[PDB]
């Protein structure tokens, strides 16, 4: 899902175009960020947290594999398995990493 | 529709239950049947003890409920 | 085999079902005992009833209305819920009648116990029933008189009617004044019907004679500190605004500033709005003002200032029956003077009624609102007269709306009855016998009638009987010294509505309940 | 509804566990009295019943005075008391 | 027998199975059948007296102790405080019946009463329960084809409504409301017509308001062609009577605007003020000038609006109700041919509905005004608006208005009618007992049960009736094998004759199918279960 | 093919068709109603221009959706989420069919 | 009590009859207010007569005409046996109090109240227009201590509220100003916040504030008034401590919580027009008066008492004392009576001998 | 049930000033605006208050007794609901009467607004009335 402050979020609005731009702004983000993901050939993902509707529409829209393990220690089994390792970000993961 | 004060027990219920009773009799005393046999040692919650093999002694003294049990303790 | 009556059972713990034979009995005994129990109080002589609550407030209320007796009852047995809703129904219809119904109800279930006594199927009950109740129902239109053309025979029969319908209650001991006090009351709607125009206000104290209508208006809401407390001319704005701590109906709107000088600025340009609000209001040119809301410090010292009256809190009714009374209209607006109707009446003033100080509107416009002060010794006394003089306005609202009326003291009751003997001596089998216990019930009305007034009842209903038959149509009960007499000569009429209601509610109640062969009751929560 | 072969309040055992029961209850009816024995013996208060006081070292009394559950031990008390009636002397070594 | 085996082993060592096994009980074989029919026939004798047109209503108390005076098997079982499993089955099964259908609910169980009281009798000649149900199945099937051998098409027209309304005639009969008889049958076809899709399709009941009123008569039920409200002009003095209404529909509160998302205006200045209080004033005068530019004479809001709002309205000449519910809302849409407007700044002419009457309802001494909208132009939407002297009579009529429209609605699904006054039933048992000789001996038995179960109705239907059950059914079930006529029933009314079609009583052939097949298939489903583990 | 029962219809349901010879059908997880933009979004003005703007970029919003929506060609509509009664009139005003809070089977 | 209708209230009797007499009682107080106990003891002796007429076999319904018969009949007869009375008769009127004080604890005291109560309902109406006397234009003030000797009639207004300035107890000429509003911070009735982002803002607003609030004062000041009410205000301060300091300088005594249902009591005794906004606040709108000064009860509390008025409009207040609660209440109930029965005097102007004579002629 | 104490013990912190003269009571709950307090007893009828002044603007009576309110916020005016009787009703004050009703002790209304919660002893829309 996208990230999101630590401290607190609160979208502040003062004009009525980032009222009609913000979703569309965040939805844009999204594709971009799962696009960048795909575009590395990962057509797996693994996450340990809860998958967002967005999210999951667009990895779907790219053909990708979603499973999700509540269980860490699950996470960290499958990263010894398939060699993976666990990013800590939604970043694309770098050759040795996928 | 009946109507009779009492408990009614019909078919196989009552036939196992009878069966089941006599399996226990026998069992209670199947323990000291020939030379290997050895004896029982019988309690009438008074302090009164009994040690005995004969099985008219056992089924005597022993109280029984049922009575297809009852049948076979005259028997 | 019955439900109830097997070896197997079928039921929750307390469910329970009654067969044919039992739910009859309970049906019926239900029923003749709510009978019995709201009859007593019927006709000139009736008796009235003391309802002491069980609760905590023990409340204690003097009455003779039917309705409110069987209101105010706790009711378990089922056909008399039915014969409650009845005579609730028949009150939300018509003002009277709600005595009338709940006794011919009760009399026809106990000729309906006769007759299934004498095996007679209930379904042909039913039918002789219906048979009687259609030839009965064209009896009594067939007999309706209409008086609607003529002014002077109008408000005789308003009379009529008025004093009939309020000679069995407690005001029977001033029938006449107050006759006149609910005919004033009436025709001063200009023929409409709302009755809620027509406010009723008691007072303890004083005597039963000293209820009076008044002339104009009154209001029971108090003036301003400085405004005047007499005008002469009044120009009346009725309005429905807000006039206190008005907020703008923008709801995120805040205020937030740097400084408190800016919120010192703030203040006193809302105090600034207000005033331009009450400037609006008085450029009218009008001297007297009602909210229905109520109005703050502020504008009730500029209206003060201005001289002008500010009568707060006049509630949704108040309000109405202002513009009732005065034509004013009720605006919430005050951008367009030219497009607001004023009331106007010639007096306003401050009158004392016991130890209470009330609004006086002396010399209204239109005056299609009235206010009716009740003045009584008892508190229970003061609410007797009240319902009383409830009925007697929704009787003579329902003659206003329609003009027909039929004669009462029995007549109309023997009239319809001698119609069905007259269509059951014609009708062959067993809905011969019913047609005739259905005539036998309208003949027990009038007989119970005569029995409250400890009268030779069976030898009057006979003669009632006996004169009907020969052909005089207009023979009814003369309660003043036990005699028959002509009902158009004593004048003792009734609304044709309030009758065809009372006949046809109870012959469908009596219909209904008779159809019954089983009662089946859940388990109840306690 | 009850039903039962044999009453309700009969108890039955049976198996290894009452034979290693009968020899623990007669080990321990040994044990009660087994340093009663030899001529450097110690007395023994028993408090009677009815309020006595028998202060002894034989084993028949020491044994009589005492009132046990166990069966077994019961049999080791009348095995006691045949000893003391029979000759007289050797109830503790018996 | 009962309560299960309690052993407690042969060793005397517990010997628990199932927990809280000594507070169960446990019914196991042909006990478990005998119970079962029995409660089916105890409720099935129950209902039995309230069939026909004689039939006796029963008078159901809740656990409120509210009152309930009813003939509609369906309501009378759901309104039973039942404990026996196969009384809530037979429950279950007259809400079916109801479900899909809406009449005969009271001639499915007793159908099923007398086929489990036959089966009874079969079971204790030492024939299998299965063998019993098979064949009823069979005996079912022949009764079903001969349905439809014997069935008769009639005319679903609009321009001759003769067959349906006799057909709703015979559906009322029954009811209390056979007073009004004719005009509840007229009202009921002309409902279930105006409102439906002449292409056989379906007739969709949520566009048929139906309301009860107390006080007047119950001939004073009648059809709007229209909808009736249960408000009122909003400000007290508007004219009460509109004519040629030109309707603006709208789901916006006549309040100033303000967004959905959690906002904060912040005023800042004594100018901000200024501008703030000229901006509300200003889209009030806004939102009724939009309102007054599309010429409508009338306005229909849903949630509400304020005093400013209400007296613009007044002085606009613009009368207006508020806090219409939204079905309210899209009832009048519909009827009055204009579209749900979501704000002001959509409105336009063409949106707005007409109507050529819109008026305030009073109802005597009770101060309640109901508002009626009707005189449409080509109205798809109607009501039933129903008087009567109690609370009581107008739930009743009420639901047998329901029962009528039901009937109408399955006219309309299918056109094929049959018979009634226990015709069809007679008709039935004599072609399953012709077939009944040609089957082999085995299941002749549980065919000849089921023809004497289908001929209870017109046995029943002669009970109410006074006559002699036996005789009568004897006498007209021979006069239909003599004269070829499956129309000949019991004369419940004493018309003076037995044939049907003049007595113009006829039912719809999808309702005798349904009662048959679901009161056979309860049957079996009853025939089918030999345990019973209560706890 | 499939087949569900009727899901909560709002106000302005009965008057869209209910039959279709060619519909093209829209599977959206998308709640069409009027609401706030998110759960912790805050709107700041000062201005009553700027009140109106966001009123109407609300009003804007919704019915930019629902355009979207309608010019994709699709006759029916069905959705995940709940659809409110504006979206259920703007689809019976294009004779077009609506049903919102469909189960995820 | 000796009041009737106080004894049938006060024990909840349960009979319908007792309840239906309690009501009896309660009206008679209401349109006479003395004759309380008369009244229920005639109603008592008629059921009782009732009861052997119904004996003797007469229906209810003859029996209740016969007595509006002899009820008119007996109407007629006191009418005839009374006589006109004038106003303007003093004693007449004290005659009247002292008969009605005779059966109350305050007898004794008789020859003090009768005078207070005719003077004080003379104060409150005109004698040659009034036709009716409105009672809620005698205050009546209850304080612990002293004895009933030691009531008072005071022609200006008491007030229970203590000052709220300490030092300033008295004043001479006071010009009294009744104030709607409050005496702190600004407060709009929008929603409303201070937003601070500099450290200069703060001193800013705290000097801000202390100025708005100076500025009251001192435009409440410039009018010439000395003596001022706040009335009872919520959700937002009535009187400040910094305004209290400011008012407290400036030689005003201040007096809050004033009730908001005493302000229409408070401008017809004092003749101040309430002020709801500081614009409005001028002299003119002020109430003059000759003293107003707060006293003690010899330690037994304290009241505010402003004597002397330029425009006494109809308004008195009677301050009752006693030793213990219960005679005070029985005083002051015995001094509503005497005022009621001036009251019927007013409304009626006829007068009937007493101690039984008009029941023995009404028998005969 | 919760009352807090006489006193207030406190230092005049412009708070301790609270009306709560309790002259109804079992659903007491301030508005959005503090200006108004409504009220609710067993009686059957539901008081509103202004705090202000002081006295009862208008009581609504449409029930047995009434249990539980709940106020929609908007100028405290526009609606609030009770669900004392199983009857669900909504009651505007803009003119005094039960704009709807839900004939089916802890009513909560959802803070989104077209729709409330019913809990007894559902979600109810108010858009369609189911
Ligand atoms: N003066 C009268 N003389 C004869 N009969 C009367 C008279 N007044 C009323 N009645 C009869 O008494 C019956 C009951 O009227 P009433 O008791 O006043 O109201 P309700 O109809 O509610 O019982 C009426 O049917 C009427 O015919
Ligand atoms: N006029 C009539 N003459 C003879 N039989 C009738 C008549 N009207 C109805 N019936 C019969 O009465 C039976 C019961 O119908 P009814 O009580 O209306 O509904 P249900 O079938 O639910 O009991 C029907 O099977 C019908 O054949
Ligand atoms: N001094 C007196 N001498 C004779 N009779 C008196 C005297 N004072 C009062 N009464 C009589 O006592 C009766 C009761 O008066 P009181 O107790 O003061 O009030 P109430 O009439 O309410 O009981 C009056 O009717 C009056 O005639
Ligand atoms: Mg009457
Ligand atoms: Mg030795
Ligand atoms: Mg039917
Ligand atoms: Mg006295």
């Amino acid at each position: 899902d996208g990230m999101i402050t630590e401290t607190k979020g609160t979208v502040l609005i003062k004009t009525a175009e980032e009222l009609m731009n913000f979703s569309k702004g965040e939805e844009n983000l999204m594709d971009a960020q799962v696009k960048a993901i795909a575009d590395t050939g990962a057509n797996v993902v693994v996450t340990g947290g809860k998958v967002a509707d967005m999210a999951l529409h667009y990895a779907n829209k790219y053909n990708i594999m979603l499973v999700r393990l509540n269980s860490k220690w699950d996470l960290r089994r499958l990263c010894k398995t398939v060699g993976a390792t666990a990013l800590p970000r939604l970043t694309p993961p770098v050759l040795e990493e996928m | 529709p009946l109507s009779v004060f009492g408990d009614r027990s019909t078919g196989e219920t009552i036939r196992s239950q009878n069966v089941m009773a006599a399996a226990s009799i026998a069992n209670i005393v199947k323990s000291s049947l020939g030379p290997v046999g050895l004896d029982k040692m019988l309690v009438d919650d008074i302090g009164d003890v009994t040690i005995t093999n004969d099985g008219a002694t056992i089924l005597k003294l022993l109280e029984v409920e049922h009575p297809a049990a009852k049948v076979l303790c005259e028997l | 085999a019955s439900l109830s009556l097997a070896p197997v059972n079928i039921f929750k713990a307390g469910a329970d079902e009654e067969r044919a034979e039992t739910a009859r009995l309970t049906s019926f005994i239900g029923a003749i005992a709510i009978g019995d129990l709201v009859k007593s109080t019927l006709g000139p002589k009736g008796m009235d009833k003391i309802l002491l609550s069980s609760g905590r407030d023990a409340s204690l209320m003097v009455t003779n209305d039917g309705a409110t007796i069987l209101k105010n009852i706790g009711v378990d047995n089922p056909a008399a819920k039915v014969l409650v809703d009845m005579s609730r129904v028949q009150d939300d219809e018509v003002g009277d009648g709600t005595t009338s119904v709940t006794v011919l109800a009760a009399e026809l279930l106990r000729e309906a116990e006769s007759l299934i006594a004498k095996k007679i199927h209930p379904q042909t009950i039913i039918a002789g029933w219906r048979e009687a109740t259609k030839a009965a129902r064209e009896a009594l239109l067939s007999s309706a008189v209409d008086h609607g053309s003529d002014e002077v025979k109008f408000r005789q029969d308003l009379m009529n009617i008025a004093g009939t319908t309020l000679s069995s209650k407690l005001l029977t001991h001033h029938k006449d004044h107050f006759t006149k006090l609910a005919v004033e009351a009436v025709l001063r709607l200009k023929g409409s019907g709302n009755l809620e125009a027509i406010h009723i206000i008691k007072k303890l104290g004083g005597s039963l004679a000293d209820s009076y209508l008044d002339e104009g208006f009154l209001l029971d809401k108090k003036i301003g500190v400085n405004q005047p407390k007499r005008i002469e001319n009044a120009k009346i704005l009725i309005a429905n605004t807000g006039m206190d701590t008005d907020k703008i109906k923008i709801f995120g709107s805040r205020v937030r500033v740097d400084s408190t000088a800016k919120v010192a600025e703030i203040e006193h340009a809302e105090k600034e709005k207000m005033k331009e609000k009450v400037e609006r209001i008085l450029k009218h040119g009008i001297n007297c003002f009602i909210n229905r809301q109520l109005i703050y410090n502020y504008p009730e010292q500029l209206f003060g200032a201005a001289g002008v009256m500010a009568i707060e809190h006049a509630d949704f009714a108040g309000v109405e029956r202002l513009a009732l009374v005065t034509g004013g209209e009720i605006a919430s607006t005050f951008d367009h003077p030219e497009l607001v109707k004023l009331g106007s009446c010639k007096l306003i003033e401050e009158v004392m009624i016991g130890e209470d100080k009330l609004i006086h509107f002396s010399g209204v416009a239109l005056g299609e609102a009235c206010t009716i002060v009740l003045r009584g010794a008892t508190q229970q006394i003061l609410d007797e007269a009240e319902r009383s003089l409830h009925d007697a306005l929704c009787v003579l609202a329902q003659t206003v709306k329609d003009s027909r009326t039929v004669y009462g003291g029995g007549c109309s009751e023997m009239l319809m009855a001698h119609a069905v003997t007259q269509l059951a001596n014609r009708t062959p089998g067993k809905e011969a016998v019913a047609m005739e216990s259905y005539a036998k019930a309208l003949r027990m009305l009038p007989t119970i009638i005569a029995d409250n007034a400890g009268y030779d009842s069976a030898d009057l209903v006979a003669q009632l009987r006996a004169a009907h038959s020969e052909g005089n149509t207009t023979a009814g009960l003369d309660m003043r010294e036990g005699t028959i007499g002509d009902m158009a000569i004593l004048g003792i009429t009734e609304s044709f509505q309030v009758k065809r209601q009372v006949l046809l509610s109870a012959a469908e109640a009596a219909e209904v309940i008779l159809r019954v062969d089983n009662i089946i009751k859940a388990a109840p929560r306690k | 509804r009850p039903v039962l072969v044999l009453s309700q309040n009969t108890k039955r055992e049976s198996g290894r566990k009452v034979q290693s029961g009968n020899i623990n209850a007669a080990k321990t009816i040994a044990d009660i009295i087994r340093t009663c024995l030899g001529p450097k013996s110690m007395m023994k208060m028993l408090l009677d019943p009815m309020g006595g006081i028998v202060m002894t070292n034989d084993g028949n009394a020491i044994l009589r005075e005492i009132q046990v559950q166990h069966p077994a031990a019961k049999s080791m008390i009348e095995i006691s008391r045949t000893q003391d009636e029979e000759v007289g002397d050797g109830t503790t070594s018996v | 027998a009962s309560m299960g085996t309690l052993a407690f082993d042969e060793y005397g060592r517990p010997f628990l199975i199932i927990k809280d096994q000594d507070r169960k009980s446990r019914l196991m074989g042909l006990e478990a059948l005998k119970s079962h029919i029995m409660a089916a026939k105890a409720v099935a004798n129950t209902m039995r007296t309230s069939l026909g047109p004689n039939g006796l209503d029963k008078m159901m108390v809740d656990k409120d102790g509210d009152v309930t005076v009813t003939n509609d098997g369906a309501t009378i079982l759901s309104m039973m405080d039942v404990d026996h499993q196969i009384a809530k089955l037979m429950v279950e099964l007259s809400k079916s019946q109801d479900d899909e259908i809406g009449d005969g609910t009271t001639g499915v169980v007793v159908l099923a009463g007398a086929l489990l009281e036959e089966a009874e009798q079969l079971l204790d000649r030492g024939i299998h329960p299965i063998r019993i149900a098979d064949g009823y199945e069979q005996a079912a099937r022949v009764a079903i084809e001969h349905l439809d051998k014997i069935s008769d098409s009639v005319l679903v027209d609009i321009k001759d409504t003769e067959p349906l309304i006799q057909t709703a005639k015979t559906t009322l009969g029954s009811k209390v409301v056979n007073s009004c008889h004719r005009q509840m049958a007229e009202i009921a076809v002309n409902a279930v017509l105006t409102v439906a899709d002449m292409e056989r399709r379906d007739v969709d009941f949520e566009l048929i308001k139906v309301e009860g009123k107390v006080g007047g008569r119950l001939e004073d039920t009648k059809l709007i062609k229209g909808v009736i409200v249960d408000k009122d002009f909003s400000h007290p003095q508007m004219p009460k009577k509109v004519e040629d209404a030109k309707i603006a529909i709208l789901t916006c509160p006549f309040e100033p605007p303000k967004p959905k998302t959690k906002h904060k205006l912040d005023v800042t200045s004594v100018e901000d003020y200024k501008a703030l209080q000229k901006y509300e004033k200003e889209k009030f005068e806004e939102m009724i000038q939009q309102i007054k530019e599309t010429g409508a004479n009338l306005a229909i809001c849903q949630w509400g609006f304020d005093d400013e709002a209400n007296h613009l309205l007044l002085q606009n000449n613009l009368p207006a109700v508020r806090w219409v519910g939204g079905p309210e809302i899209e009832l009048i849409a519909i009827a009055t041919g204009g579209r749900i407007v979501p704000r002001f700044s959509e409105l336009t002419a063409e949106k707005l509905g007409f109507a050529g009457l819109v008026q305030e309802i009073s109802f005597g001494t009770t101060k309640d005004k109901m508002l009626v909208i009707e005189q449409c132009k080509n109205s798809r939407a109607v009501t039933i608006f129903i008087r009567g002297g109690n609370k009581m009579i107008i739930e009743e009529a009420k639901r047998s208005l329901h029962d009528a429209l039901c009937v109408i609605r399955n006219l309309i699904r299918d056109n094929r009618v049959v018979y009634g006054g226990g015709a069809a039933e007679i008709s039935c048992a004599l072609a399953v007992s012709q077939e009944a000789d040609k089957c082999p001996t085995l299941e002749q038995y549980a065919m000849r049960a089921f023809a004497d179960a289908l001929e209870v109705i017109p046995m029943a239907l002669s009970e109410n009736s006074g006559m002699n059950p036996i005789q009568t059914m004897t006498e007209v079930r021979a006069r239909q094998v003599k004269e070829m006529n499956p129309a000949l029933g019991i004369d419940c009314l004493h018309k003076g004759t037995n044939d049907m079609k003049q007595q113009h009583v006829i039912e719809t052939l999808i309702g005798k199918k349904q009662q048959i097949s679901l009161a056979t298939q309860m049957v079996r489903m009853i025939l089918k279960i030999d345990d019973i583990r209560k706890p | 093919g499939v087949a569900f029962k009727k899901t909560f219809s709002y106000a302005g349901f009965e008057m869209q068709p209910k039959k279709y010879h060619n519909p093209k059908i829209a599977l959206l997880n998308v709640e069409l109603e009027l609401k706030a933009e998110k759960d912790n979004a805050e709107i700041r003005v000062h201005t009553v221009e700027d009140y109106q703007a966001i009123v109407d970029a609300e009003w804007n919003i919704l019915y930019d959706k629902l355009e979207k929506i309608h010019h994709s060609g699709a006759k029916v509509v069905l959705s995940k989420l709940p659809i409110g009664d504006v979206a259920t009139q703007y689809f019976a005003d294009r004779d077009m069919f609506c049903a919102g809070r469909v189960p995820e089977e | 009590t000796n009041d009737g209708a106080t004894i049938l209230k006060q024990m909840q009797v349960l009979h319908p009859a007792a309840r239906m007499l309690v009501e009896l009682s309660k009206a008679q107080d209401i349109e006479a207010g003395d004759g309380t106990t008369s009244v229920v003891i005639i109603a008592g002796s008629l059921l009782d007569s009732c009861t052997k007429l119904l004996q003797k076999g007469i229906h209810p319904t003859i029996i209740s005409e016969s007595f509006q018969k002899a009820l008119e009949k007996g109407i007629e007869i006191l009418t005839d046996m009374s006589r006109p009375v004038e106003l303007s008769d003093r004693e007449t009127l004290l005659n009247s109090a002292t008969t009605s004080l005779n059966s109350k604890v305050v007898s004794q005291y008789s020859s003090l109240l009768s005078p207070m109560s005719v003077n004080a309902v003379m104060k409150v109406i005109d004698p040659a227009t009034a036709t009716s006397v409105d009672l809620r234009d005698i205050k009546i003030v209850k304080k612990l201590g002293g004895t009933i000797d030691d009531c008072e009639l005071v022609e200006g207004l008491v007030l229970t509220q203590k000052v709220s300035n300490s030092g300033i107890t008295r004043v001479e000429k006071a010009k009294i100003g009744l104030i709607q509003f409050c005496l702190s911070a600004p407060k709009t009735d929008m929603d409303n916040q201070i937003v601070v982002s500099d450290y200069a803002q703060m001193d800013r607003v705290l000097r801000e504030e202390r100025a708005y609030i100076l500025n009251l004062v001192k435009q409440i000041k410039k009018t010439g008034c000395n003596v001022l009410l706040i009335q009872k205000s919520i959700l937002r301060d009535a009187l400040s401590d910094l305004a209290l300091h400011f008012l407290n300088k400036m030689k005003i005594m201040v007096i809050k919580d004033i009730e908001r249902e005493d302000i229409e009591f408070i401008c017809k005794t004092i003749g101040t027009k309430p002020v709801a906004h500081i614009d409005q606040f001028t002299a003119d709108m002020l109430g003059s008066a000759e003293l107003a000064e707060e006293v003690n009860l010899n330690g037994s509390g304290k009241l505010l008492k402003i004597t002397g008025c330029a425009s006494p409009g109809k308004t008195v207040t009677i301050v009752v004392r006693g030793s213990n609660k219960l005679v005070i209440e029985e005083a002051e109930r015995s001094i509503h009576d005497a005022l009621c029965v001036i009251r019927c005097l007013v409304k009626k102007r006829a007068l009937i001998a007493g101690g039984g004579a008009p029941e023995i002629e009404l028998a005969l | 049930c919760s009352v807090y104490p006489l006193t207030f013990d406190k230092n005049e912190n412009m708070a301790a000033k609270k009306k709560s003269v309790a002259m109804h009571l079992s659903a007491c709950s301030f508005t959005n605006s503090d200006m108004q307090i409504l009220t609710a007893s067993g009686d059957g009828t539901c008081a509103l208050w202004d705090v202000e002044s002081g006295q009862l603007l208008q009581s609504f009576h449409g029930h047995a007794d009434v249990l539980c309110l709940d106020l929609a916020p908007s100028e405290t005016g526009n609606t609030f609901v009770s669900g004392g009787d199983k009857k669900a009703m909504v009651w505007d004050m803009r003119s005094g009467q039960c704009v709807q009703a839900f004939e089916t002790n802890s009513v909560r209304y959802y803070p989104s607004g077209d729709a409330f919660a019913s809990g007894s002893d559902r979600l109810y829309d108010l858009r369609a009335d189911r």
